[PDB]
C-alpha cells in the first residue's frame, strides 16, 4: 500500500528485457521482406547473444574507451605512429581503406537481413550487426586517419575514398566484399557475407593480419582490428541461425549449395590474390606463407569445423574448392606482377623483393625464382624504381605479348602468359560488345546473368589516354600537385612526378581489340 | 614450446626495430596530414565526424555527388543497381551533403548511450531502495501506465522496423547513419517501456509486465487503431526511403508520438503522482530532439533548399505531408479517447487542457516542420478535428 | 580509340544540351524511354556511349521528374505513370507476364524490358521497387533451378555468344 | 589430445615441395569435417589473466586437447568440441565487476558455434538447430 | 636541436632495450602476484577496491588495525598525533574493517558521476527543445519550488562542509573514501539545485535565479529553523568525526532530508505538473542511498556490532541519536509549516496525506537505522510531534 | 504561457552554477576553522579553476579512461611491464608506494584546508583537491 | 632571445669542477628572481598537435622567447612574462569538441600563475593579487 512495500534494490538485467522482444512484432497483411528472395522458410530463431539497446552501447562504449586510449595516450606518447616499416605503413593505406568499403557495405547488408528476417530477435540481432558495421567503417578510417597524424607518409592515408578511384584492384574489392554482399538475394546474404564473409575470410583479413603488423612495427592495427573482430562473433552467430532454418526446410535448401559455392568462389577470388599479395610483398618481416595462413584458417578450420561439420546435413564442401586451392599457393605471386607494373595508378608506395625476401620466397614456394624473381630482378635492372628512367613495367609487358585483362564478373586482373594460378581467358562478344571472363565459374555466372555484371574495367574508361593524365585528373598526387602518391620504391629520395610518368609515354590500349 | 613461431614484434625487438630504423625516412613525405582534407566542411572547422564518415560510400558520379565512375560490379537480377537513384523520388545536387548536427559518428553515439544505460541502473537500484512507488496513484499505474503505455511499444517498435529498408537503400554515409542511430533509437524506447513495466512488477504485488494484454490493446484497442495503421503504412507499406524518414519521424513521430509520449503519458505522470515514469520519458524525449536535428538537417537544410531540386523535392514532401499529417490525425482522434477512462484533472485532462495540448503539438509542428517546407496548416483545425474524438 | 576525361566531357556536354530541350512530361518520357532502350541493359542497341549512359541517364531522369513535379496533378506523381497508364495496372501487368514466362530467357527478358520502360521517374518509386522486387524473385528461382546442369559450351550457344577466344 | 590442435600441425609442419605435394593431394581438394573449435582471445590485462588462470588451468584440465599459442597481438585457442568461460570465474580472478558480457570486451573471434548462457561463454563443435 | 639530451626510451630504443633484456631473469622471482594479497577480504574473493584502497593509511599498532610501529614523525603543538585516539568516541578491535558496499575506489565514482554530467546537459539541451516546461504549476514554479527548493542548497552545503574536519580527522583509509564521496555528492547536490534554478531562469521571462531569496529564506523564514539550527551543530559544533557522519547521513538527512527532498519536492512535483525536478531529484536520491549503504556499513556491520565496543558504540550511538532525532523532529515540525503555502491535493498535502508520508520516513527510519542500533521509537509519537507543525 | 516558450536548446555550463558557490555560505557564530592556526586573516579569495563536482568527474573521468586504457590494452599486449631495467623496476616499489602516503596525507591536508578556509569558492577547491588526492593514493 | 630559456642554460652547460665551482659560489646561495615561466605538457595525440600548431607557430609568433623540449613522456616549454593557449584554436585545430577542461587533461604542470579565463588557459609571471595593474583599460 501507500507505506509497505520490498525496498531490496533490484534493477532490471538485459536479458529480463531480451525475454520480452520476441512478442514485440505482431501480425497483419504487408509484414513481410521489401527485398526479393528465393528463400520463404519458417525463420523464428533464437539469438544467441541477448543484447538491448542500452547494453549494445555499454559494451561497445567499453571495447572503445580502451582503444582510443591505448591509441591517442600510450602510443602517440611512444612515437609508435612512425615506428612501421615503410612497406607495412604502405600496406595499410590499401588493408584499412578496401576493408572500411567491406564494413560499410556490411552495413547495408545486414540492413538487408534485418529487412528479411521475420522473428523480433532475428531483427534485434541483425540491427545489433548494423550498428557494429558502422563501428567497424569508423575504425578504418580511424587507422587511416592516424597514420595520416603520426605516419612518415600521409599522402593516400590521407585520401583513398577518393585516390582508390584510379586504379584496378579497386574495382575486384568493390565486388567482393561489396556489391556481392549488397546486390541480390536478401535471405542469401547469410550465406555469402555471414556463412563464407564473416565465419571464413574476416579472420586472416582482420585477425591474422595483426601480427604481421606487428612483426613490422605497427601497434595501431592490432588495437584497432583486434577489437574490430569482437563483434563479428555475434554476426556469424546470426547467419548461422538463420542458415539452420534454410537447412532445415527441404524447398530452402536445395537452393543452398549452389549459393555457397558462388559466394566462396566470389569471395576468394579477390581475397586470395590480393591479401597473400599485401601480406607477403607489402611486408618486410614475414609471419608465415600466406598458403599456409590460407590452409590455416579457409581450408582446415573453416572448411572442417564449419563446412565439414554442416557437411552431416546436405552442405556441400564448395565444387569450387579445388581451383580456390591452387589460387591460394600461387594467385597472389601472379597478382604481384600486375601490382607492380601497374603501380602508377595506385595509392601506395611499393618495394621489390630484396635478396632475403627472394630467397624466402623461393623457398617457401619452389619455382618463384625462376618465374617471378627473374621478372622482378629485370624490371629492377632496366630502372623499375629510377624516376629518370622512363620505365614502366606495364609498357614491358605488352612489348613481350604479356597482355593484362580484366575479368568481367570479379574485375580481378589476368595475365594469362605469367600466371600459374587458376585461370583461363574466355573471350565473347555479345551485341556487339566483348566480354574476357577467366574461370569457369564466373563465366557461368556471366552467362546466365549478363545483366548483373556490366562493370566497366579500367580500359574501357581510360582507352587511348596517357598514364599521367589519368592520374593528374584523379587526384594521384602529393600536396604540391606534381608528385606521385604511388611510389616504385619506399625509399624518401627520388620519388617520380607526373613528368616522370609522362615521360614514359604509357597510353592505354584496348585488351580485347585482338579478337 | 608451441608450435609456430613467436613473432618478434617490429616496435619493440631490438634487431627489428633497428631494421625499420633504417628504412624510415628522415622526413614526412608529404605534409598535408589532415585525413580526407578535401571534404566540403558543413562547419567553420572540418570535424573528425565528417572525417570518419564522408566519402565512405563508394558512389559512382551518376549517383549526385560520388567521386567514383563507372557501373557497379555485381547488381541485382534484372539490373537493380547496389545503390541507384530508383530508391527515392527526391534529388539533389549531392546526396552526401547532409549532416547530423550531433556529429554522432559510432563512438559518441555508444558512449552518451552507455551513460544512459549505467545511470538507470543505478537509480532503478536507488528507486527501489527508496521505496517512492508507494505514493503512485494505483487506478494510472495499473488501468492507463501498464496497459496503455505498455501498448505504446509496439508504435515505438514499428517505427524501428521501418528504418530497415532505409538502412539498406539510402544515398549516402552521413544519412545512413543517421537513419541506423534513429532506429537504435526507436527500439530502445521500445526496450526501455518494457524495463520500467519489468521493474514496477517488482515492486507491486499483482502487478503483470507480460506485453499480453498491451499487445491486444494495440493490435484491437480503437484508441491505437489509428496510430496502428499509420505505422503499418509508414514500415512496410512503401519503400522510398525518405518518404519512410519524413513520415516516420517528421510527421507522424512528431505528432502523435511526441503527444503520446510527452503529452500523455510524460505530463500526465506528474499529476497522477508517478515519479517512475518521467525517467523513462525523459530518455525517450532526449532521443527525439536529436533525431529531429539529423532529420531536420536532411528534409530543410539539403532537400527542400537544394538549389536544384528544393522546389521539386518541396512537391513531394508536400504530398506525403497531406498524406501522413491525416493519418496522425486520426490516430490522435482515436487516441484521445483514452481520457475518458483518467480522472479528471483541470487544465490537463479536461476539453480546455487536451485542446492546450493538441495545440502545443499542432503548433511547434508547423514551426518546426510545416513552415520550413512551406506546408500551409490551419492548426485550430487539426486541433478541432482531433477534439471531435473527445468524450465531454 | 582515345576517351575523353571520365566527368567532363564533349559526349555528356551534348547530352546535357539536349536534354535542356525537353519542355513536357509525354515528350521527356518519350525520350527517357528510347534512351533506356537504345544504350542501357546488355540487350541495348548501342555501346557507343558505354562510359557516359549512366550519367546522362540521370541527367534526364532529373529533368523528367522536375517536368513531373512542375506540369502534373500531385495524385498522378502518386498513382500513374508518366505514360498515362495506372501505375496498379503497370505492376499486375507485368508480374503477370514474368510469372507466365517459359524459361530463364524469357524472363530476363522481361524484368529487363520493365525497368527499361518503367524505371523511375516513369513509374512511382514505391510501385516500381516492389514490381522490380516481385520480378526478381520470380527470374531468380527460374535461374537458380539446376544452375550447374548446363555445360558451359551449353551455356555459350543458349546466350548467343560469338566465341572469339578459348585459352588453351 | 593434443598435437593435432597446434596451429602448425600436420600438412603446416612442411615446407617447399614436401608442402605443396600435400596441399594439392587428391584426397585434400575437399574439406574435412573437424570436432574442433577455435577462439581467438585478443591479448590485455584481464584475458591474459584468464589464460594463464582459467583456461590454462581448470580448461585444460576438463579438456586436455586445449592448445593455447602466442600470436603477437592475440591468443590463438584450439580444442576438440568445446571451450568455456565463466565470466563469474574470472570476475572472482580479477577482483571487479565482470557480467559475460564484460568478457566479450576481448573476445576476438570464434570459428565454432558461440552463445552465452548465463555467466558462462561457450564455443561449440555443435551444430545447434541440427544436431539433436 | 634542443639544449637537453633527447632521452632514449629504454622499451623501443635497440641498444638500451637489448640491454635490459639481457639483465632481466628469465624466470620470475616469486608466484605471488596479488596486490596486498593480505588483505581479509569482506567478500568472496580480494576485490580491486580493497586491494587500491587497505591499508594506505599508515596506522601504527596503537591505533587499532594499524600494521606500524612507533610515535609519529611530527605532532602538533601540544602533542595531539597526526592520527590518534582521541578523535572520537567510540572504539573499534580494528579501524580498517569498513568496506563500501558499492566498492568505489575513485575511479569508479567519477566514471559513474561524469555519466550523470553529461547526460544531464543533454536532458537540458533537449527539454529546452521540448517546451516541457509549458505545463508547469506556475506557483508552484515561482513561489514554492524557486524559493523553497532554492533554499534547500543551503541544507546540502552545510552537510558537505561538515565533512572537513571528517576528512581530516577520520581513523581509515575506506572511511576516508566514504566520507569524501559523500561530502562531493552534498554539494553535488547543492550545485544541482541551482543549476535547475538556472535552467529555469533561461526558461521564463521574470525567473530569478539568484540566491538571494533562498539565502533569506534560509536563514530566516521559520520553515527553515529547525534544519538550519541542526546543520550548524553538525558542522560546526563537534568534531568527532564518527558523530558528524551518524548524525548528518544516518539521522538528519535521513529523516528531515529525505522528507524535504522526497516527500515533498520530488512527490509534489509530480503532483503539480513538474516535470523537470524529477529529473534533478532522481540524482540526489540516487546518492542519498548509495551513501546509506556505505554509512550503514561503517554504523552497523563494524561499529554497532564490533566484537569488543559493540555495546560501548551503541551507548554513543543512542544518545546521538536521542538528541539529533530530537533535532530533526523540530526541523522537520518548522518545514511543515509549508503546506499552509501549497495548493491543497487529497491524499498529498492534506492532513492524512502529510501523515502517511511522515509515517514513510519515520517507519523507514526505523528499519533503516533505529532497530539496527537498538533506538527504541514509537513512530506514531514522532508522527505526531511533527503534525502539531501542520496548520488545518 | 501554456503555448508559447523559447525553445532553443540550452543547457547550464559549470561557470555558470560556479558563479553563485560563493553565495552557499551564511554567516554564524561558529562559522570558523576547528583547527589551530596563527593565521587569522581575511581570505575571501576566488578560485582560478572553475569546477563543480559534475565537471570534476567528468574531467577525471577522460583522463582515467586514457590512461587505463593504455595501461590494460596497449602496455599489456606489449608485455612492457616486464621490458623494465631490474635496478627501476625495484626502484618503483619505492617510488610510488611512498608517494601513495604523501598522496593520502595529502587527502588529509586538503582537508585541513578546507575546514581553515573561510570563502565557499575556496572551500570548493580545496575538496576538489581532497578528491584528487585520492585519485592520487589509487594512481599509485 | 631564447638561449636562457633552454632547460639546459647557463650553469647546466658546466660538467664536473666547473659546475660545483658556479653552484657553490656565493651569489648563487640564494635565489634569483626570474621573469619565466614553465608548463609541461603531457604527450598525447591532442598535445602533439598543439604544440606543432599553436606554440611553435602562432605562441612563438606573440612570445618569441618560447623554448619547448623534448623530454621523453612530456613536453617542457619555458618563456618570459607568459604562456597562452586558447582551447577554442585547439578544437579548430582537432574537429571534435575540446573545452578549455578537456585541454586541461594533459595540461601535468606549471611554475608560474596558472588560471583559465573563458577558452583561454593562461600561466603567467604576473603575481596577481599583489602586482598592481599597469593600466586602467
Ligand atoms: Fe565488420
Ligand atoms: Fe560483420
Ligand atoms: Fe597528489
Amino acid at each position: 500500500d501507500a507505506l509497505k512495500v520490498n525496498r531490496a534494490p533490484v534493477g532490471v538485467e538485459p536479458q529480463e528485457v531480451h525475454k520480452w522482444l520476441q512478442s514485440f512484432n505482431w501480425d497483419f497483411k504487408e509484414n513481410r521482406t521489401k527485398y526479393p528472395t528465393k528463400y520463404h522458410m519458417a525463420n523464428e530463431t533464437k539469438e544467441q547473444f541477448k543484447v538491448i539497446a542500452k547494453e549494445y552501447a555499454r559494451m561497445e562504449a567499453a571495447k572503445d574507451e580502451r582503444q582510443f586510449g591505448t591509441l591517442l595516450d600510450g602510443l602517440t606518447r611512444l612515437g609508435a605512429g612512425n615506428k612501421v616499416h615503410p612497406r607495412w605503413g604502405e600496406t595499410m593505406k590499401v588493408i584499412s581503406n578496401f576493408l572500411e568499403v567491406g564494413e560499410y557495405n556490411a552495413i547495408a547488408a545486414s540492413a538487408m537481413l534485418w529487412d528479411s528476417a521475420t522473428a523480433a530477435e532475428q531483427k534485434n540481432g541483425y540491427l545489433a550487426q548494423v550498428l557494429d558495421e558502422i563501428r567497424h567503417t569508423h575504425q578504418c578510417a580511424f587507422i587511416n586517419h592516424y597514420y595520416s597524424k603520426h605516419y612518415h607518409d600521409p599522402a593516400g592515408h590521407n585520401d583513398a575514398r577518393r585516390t582508390r578511384a584510379i586504379g584496378p584492384l579497386w574495382k575486384g574489392m568493390k565486388r567482393v566484399f561489396a556489391d556481392g554482399f549488397i546486390s541480390g538475394d536478401a535471405v542469401e546474404c547469410s550465406v555469402n557475407l555471414q556463412l563464407v564473409g564473416e565465419a571464413c575470410f574476416t579472420n586472416p583479413l582482420i585477425v591474422a593480419v595483426t601480427e604481421w603488423a606487428s612483426a613490422n612495427g605497427d601497434e595501431i592495427t592490432p588495437t584497432v582490428f583486434l577489437s574490430v573482430e569482437t563483434d563479428e562473433l555475434r554476426h556469424m552467430a546470426n547467419g548461422y541461425q538463420t542458415v539452420v532454418s534454410i537447412a532445415n526446410d527441404p524447398a530452402s535448401a536445395k537452393f543452398l549449395n549452389t549459393d555457397l559455392n558462388n559466394a566462396f568462389w566470389t569471395q576468394q577470388k579477390y581475397f586470395t590474390p590480393v591479401l597473400g599479395y599485401l601480406f607477403e610483398y607489402g611486408s618486410k618481416f614475414k609471419v608465415e606463407p600466406w598458403v599456409k595462413t590460407w590452409n590455416r584458417w579457409v581450408y582446415e578450420d573453416w572448411g572442417g569445423i564449419w563446412i565439414g561439420r554442416l557437411g552431416k546435413y546436405g552442405v556441400e564442401s564448395p565444387a569450387s574448392l579445388r581451383d580456390a586451392k591452387r589460387d591460394a599457393y600461387w594467385a597472389h605471386h601472379d597478382l604481384a606482377l600486375a601490382a607492380y607494373a601497374m603501380w602508377p595508378l595506385g595509392f601506395a608506395r611499393l618495394a621489390l623483393p630484396d635478396e632475403e625476401d627472394q630467397a624466402w620466397f623461393e623457398a617457401n614456394y619452389p619455382g618463384w625464382a625462376d618465374h617471378y624473381g627473374k621478372i622482378f630482378n629485370e624490371w629492377k635492372k632496366l630502372g623499375y624504381e629510377d624516376p629518370k628512367s622512363g620505365f614502366i613495367p606495364y609498357q614491358w609487358l605488352l612489348a613481350n605479348g604479356h597482355d593484362v585483362y580484366i575479368d568481367r564478373v570479379s574485375q580481378v586482373p589476368f595475365i594469362p602468359s605469367l600466371a600459374k594460378g587458376t585461370g583461363s581467358l574466355r573471350v565473347h562478344e555479345f551485341n556487339g560488345k566483348k566480354h574476357s571472363l577467366t574461370d569457369d565459374w564466373g563465366e557461368r555466372q556471366w552467362l546466365i546473368e549478363p545483366e548483373r555484371y556490366e562493370c566497366h574495367n579500367v580500359f574501357e574508361q581510360y582507352e587511348g589516354r596517357e598514364l599521367s593524365e589519368v592520374i593528374a585528373e584523379g587526384h594521384g598526387v602529393r600536396s604540391d600537385g606534381k608528385t606521385l602518391i604511388a611510389q616504385p620504391h619506399t625509399r624518401g629520395d627520388n620519388l617520380w612526378t607526373l613528368e616522370d610518368i609522362k615521360r614514359a609515354g604509357c597510353v592505354f590500349p584496348d585488351p580485347l581489340a585482338k579478337f | 614450446p608451441q608450435s609456430s613461431q613467436v613473432t618478434k614484434r617490429g616496435l619493440t625487438d631490438p634487431e627489428r626495430a633497428a631494421i625499420i630504423a633504417a628504412a624510415v625516412p628522415d622526413h614526412a613525405l608529404d605534409t598535408q596530414r589532415k585525413y580526407h582534407y578535401f571534404i566540403q566542411p558543413r562547419w567553420k572547422r572540418l570535424s573528425e565526424y565528417e572525417q570518419l564518415s564522408c566519402y565512405a560510400q563508394p558512389n559512382p558520379d551518376w549517383i549526385a555527388g560520388g567521386l567514383d565512375w563507372g557501373d557497379w560490379t555485381q547488381k541485382f537480377h534484372g539490373g537493380r543497381p547496389s545503390w541507384g537513384n530508383e530508391s527515392t523520388e527526391l534529388r539533389t545536387t549531392d546526396w552526401y551533403r547532409h549532416r547530423d548536427p550531433a556529429r554522432r559518428w559510432h563512438h559518441p553515439y555508444v558512449k552518451d548511450k552507455s551513460e544512459e544505460a549505467r545511470y538507470t541502473q543505478r537509480f532503478l537500484a536507488a528507486y527501489s531502495s527508496e521505496g517512492s512507488i508507494r505514493t503512485i496513484d494505483p487506478y494510472w499505474r495499473d488501468e492507463i501506465l501498464n496497459k496503455y503505455f505498455g501498448a505504446l511499444l509496439y508504435s515505438e517498435y514499428g517505427l524501428f522496423n521501418a528504418h530497415s529498408s532505409v538502412g539498406r537503400d539510402c544515398l549516402s554515409d552521413t544519412i545512413r547513419q543517421t537513419a541506423v542511430f534513429a532506429a537504435l533509437d526507436k527500439v530502445d524506447n521500445a526496450q526501455m517501456i518494457q524495463m520500467e513495466r519489468l521493474f514496477i512488477a517488482k515492486l507491486v504485488p499483482g502487478f503483470d509486465a507480460s506485453t499480453d494484454v498491451p499487445k491486444k490493446i494495440w493490435t484491437t484497442d480503437p484508441i491505437y487503431s489509428g496510430a496502428r495503421a499509420t505505422v503499418q503504412e509508414i514500415w512496410q507499406g512503401v519503400q522510398d526511403w525518405n518518404e519512410i524518414l519524413w513520415a516516420g519521424h517528421a510527421v507522424y513521430d512528431a505528432t502523435f508520438g511526441q503527444f503520446a509520449r510527452r503529452e500523455f503519458f510524460q505530463r500526465l505522470a506528474t499529476v497522477y503522482g508517478d515519479t517512475l515514469t518521467p525517467f523513462f520519458t525523459a530518455q525517450s524525449q532526449t532521443y527525439f530532439q536529436t533525431t529531429r536535428g539529423a532529420i531536420d538537417d536532411l528534409f530543410v537544410y539539403c532537400l527542400a533548399n537544394d538549389s536544384e531540386f528544393g522546389a521539386h523535392n518541396r512537391t513531394f514532401l508536400n504530398a506525403w505531408t497531406e498524406h501522413y499529417l491525416a493519418s496522425s490525425v486520426a490516430a490522435l482522434k482515436d487516441f484521445v479517447g483514452l481520457y475518458a477512462k483518467v480522472e479528471k484533472v483541470a487544465g490537463a485532462t479536461d476539453r480546455a487542457g487536451v485542446s492546450e495540448a493538441l495545440q502545443r503539438v499542432f503548433g511547434d509542428w508547423k514551426i518546426d516542420y510545416a513552415d520550413k517546407i512551406g506546408f500551409r496548416v490551419d492548426v485550430d483545425q487539426k486541433v478541432d478535428a482531433v477534439l471531435a474524438g473527445y468524450k465531454n | 580509340a582515345k576517351r575523353e576525361p571520365i566527368h567532363d566531357n564533349s559526349i555528356r556536354t551534348e547530352w546535357e544540351a539536349k536534354i535542356a530541350k525537353l519542355t513536357s512530361v509525354d515528350q521527356a518520357t518519350k525520350f527517357i524511354q528510347d534512351f533506356r532502350l537504345a544504350y542501357t541493359s546488355p540487350f541495348r542497341k548501342s555501346y557507343d556511349i558505354d562510359v557516359d549512359y549512366q550519367y546522362i541517364e540521370r541527367k534526364i531522369e532529373e529533368k523528367l521528374s522536375v517536368l513531373k513535379t512542375e506540369k502534373l496533378p500531385v495524385a498522378d506523381l502518386i498513382t500513374k505513370a508518366t505514360t498515362g497508364e495506372d501505375a496498379a495496372a503497370v505492376e499486375a501487368t507485368w508480374i503477370a507476364k514474368i510469372k507466365a514466362a517459359k524459361s530463364k530467357y524469357e524472363a530476363e527478358r522481361i524484368h529487363i524490358e520493365f525497368r527499361q520502360l518503367y524505371k523511375p521517374p516513369v513509374l512511382p518509386v514505391n510501385v516500381f521497387l516492389r514490381t522490380d522486387a516481385a520480378l526478381g524473385t520470380v527470374l531468380m528461382e527460374i535461374r537458380n533451378t539446376d544452375y550447374y546442369g548446363t555445360p558451359l559450351e551449353g551455356l555459350r550457344k543458349e546466350r548467343g555468344v560469338k566465341v572469339l577466344h578459348l585459352q588453351a | 589430445s593434443s598435437a593435432h590442435n597446434a596451429y602448425n600441425a600436420g600438412i603446416m609442419q612442411k615446407t617447399g615441395k614436401a608442402f605443396a605435394d600435400e596441399f594439392f593431394a587428391e584426397e585434400n581438394q575437399v574439406v574435412h569435417e573437424s570436432n574442433a573449435v577455435v577462439l581467438v582471445l585478443m591479448k590485455s590485462d584481464e584475458i591474459d589473466a584468464i589464460i594463464e588462470d582459467i583456461v590454462l588451468k581448470g580448461g585444460k584440465a576438463k579438456n586436455p586437447s586445449i592448445v593455447v599459442e602466442d600470436k603477437a597481438g592475440f591468443w590463438w585457442i584450439k580444442a576438440d568440441g568445446a571451450i568455456e568461460i565463466d565470466a563469474a570465474e574470472a570476475g572472482e580472478l580479477l577482483g571487479k565487476p565482470f557480467s559475460v558480457y564484460d568478457l566479450l570486451i576481448n573476445v576476438s573471434s570464434t570459428v565454432g558455434r558461440a552463445y552465452t548462457l548465463g555467466t558462462k561463454f561457450t564455443i561449440t563443435s555443435e551444430l545447434m538447430g541440427l544436431d539433436r
